[PDB]
């Protein structure tokens, strides 16, 4: 899904 | 008498002048010794703008004539991330230096040309920046390694 | 970084690794000026509890560090400069829900020594057009949920803003003027988790300098077809960056 590209990813 | 005792005729120092400029000097005569543009009055190893001497009642001067030392700007202010080059290292009047930034990682903000001349007031002057120093900014996007395959 | 090749040592001297004091990397960055690191805004704050974002939700400067001149992901070389963090400033109009203005600046505690392995990346003096080839670098996740040992990079084209805003219309995810999309329509080459804040740079063929176009932000998974990786448009908020940093090309 639409997730941030960070660690950890902020998925949604 | 009318004039009094005559003090010995004064000889103005090199790069300097004496005021008032008189043909002879007598008792109560007060004179200010100064130097030309770019020099300062030096007396007893002290820098001055003027120096006053009077003619005493016995016909002798209050002090000996001082000298004129060239205005020295000394060492220029150290530039962060920069270096200093010369063209004249005189660092005295009219002598000039050149500020450069430590290339290639730093570049000068192109507001001045880097040249600083020692002014008559003993200050390193740039024609644009004046007494202010230039600024060295980081250079970007120029990598020192190419790409291969 | 999905479907990329290992970058050669010294070809990306502006990339920064935002890592914990533990050493585990969690985001990327780009050196700007002499003591600034631009990165993603969501890299510099924890998850919202009060779902509103506050200053106490930000990541404390004493909780993470920035590494410059780094080539490996977990190994070290003599070029690595480990620097603390002084201040963290997110965009005033940054929205954590829509990832709008997903950009932030990191004021370094100690300024690095500028050498052939540590030097800043330039700022974009104008907008970018479609089809422009850009280089995206980072240490993020690869295909099949893997991590590299060195820095990875991809070369993808910049997608048109109209077609990208219409590409995310099925997911009801808006794409604003502060976002720029890259990647091919067939999928594959894309950034992933851990690449946020990483540089998306291209070359000014006239000046011969590389400059930053965007920073990795968000997207639908990693490298999906009919999807493009979304990056924060640096040219849009360049004045805000210049107003806070003060550095210039």
């Amino acid at each position: 899904g639409i997730c941030s590209r960070s660690l950890p990813p902020i998925c949604i | 008498s009318m004039t009094g005792n005559e003090c010995p005729e004064l000889q103005p120092p090199v790069h300097g002048k004496i005021e008032p400029s008189q043909a002879k000097y007598f008792f109560k005569d007060q004179v200010l010794v100064s130097c030309d543009t770019g020099y300062k009055v030096l007396k007893d190893n002290v820098e001055m703008d003027t120096f006053q001497i009077e003619c005493l009642k016995d016909g002798t001067w209050s002090n000996k004539i001082p000298t004129c030392k060239i205005v020295d700007c000394r060492a220029p202010g150290e530039l962060e991330h920069g270096l200093i080059t010369f063209s004249t290292n005189l660092t005295t009047y009219k002598s000039e230096i050149k500020y450069s930034c430590q290339e290639p990682y730093y570049k000068m903000l192109n507001n001045n040309t880097g040249i600083y001349t020692c002014s008559a007031q003993g200050v390193w002057m740039n024609k644009v920046l004046g007494r202010s120093l230039p600024t060295c900014l980081p250079v970007c996007g120029l990598p020192k390694f190419s790409r291969k395959l | 970084i999905f479907n990329g090749r290992p970058a050669q040592k010294g070809t990306t001297p502006w990339i920064a690794m935002l890592s914990h004091l533990n050493g585990q990397p969690f985001c990327g960055g780009s050196l700007l000026g002499s003591s600034w690191i631009v990165t993603a805004a969501h890299c510099l704050h924890q998850s919202l509890d009060d779902p509103t974002l506050r200053d106490s939700d930000l990541l404390s400067p004493s909780d993470f560090k920035i590494i410059l001149g780094k080539h490996w992901r977990l190994r070290s070389d003599e070029n690595e400069q480990h620097l603390g963090v002084k201040h963290t400033t997110l965009h005033p109009q940054y929205d954590p829900n829509t990832f709008e203005n997903d950009v932030a600046l990191v004021e370094l505690l100690e300024s690095p020594v500028l050498n052939a392995f540590v030097m800043p990346i330039c700022l974009p003096e104008g907008p970018q057009q479609e089809g422009a080839m850009v280089i995206v670098s980072g240490w993020g996740k690869q295909f099949l949920q893997r991590f590299p040992e060195t820095l990875m990079e991809i070369e993808i084209p910049i997608v048109d803003h109209s077609t990208c805003q219409k590409a995310y219309a099925p997911l009801k995810k808006k794409v604003t003027r502060d976002m720029i999309c890259a990647g091919e329509k067939e999928g594959g080459k894309d950034a992933c988790a851990g690449d946020s804040g990483g540089p998306m740079v291209t070359l000014n063929r006239e000046r011969g300098q590389w400059y930053l176009v965007g920073t990795v932000s968000w997207g639908d998974d990693c490298g999906k077809k009919d999807r493009y990786g979304v990056y924060s448009y640096i040219h849009h908020n360049k004045d805000w960056i210049q107003r806070v940093t003060g550095v210039r090309n």
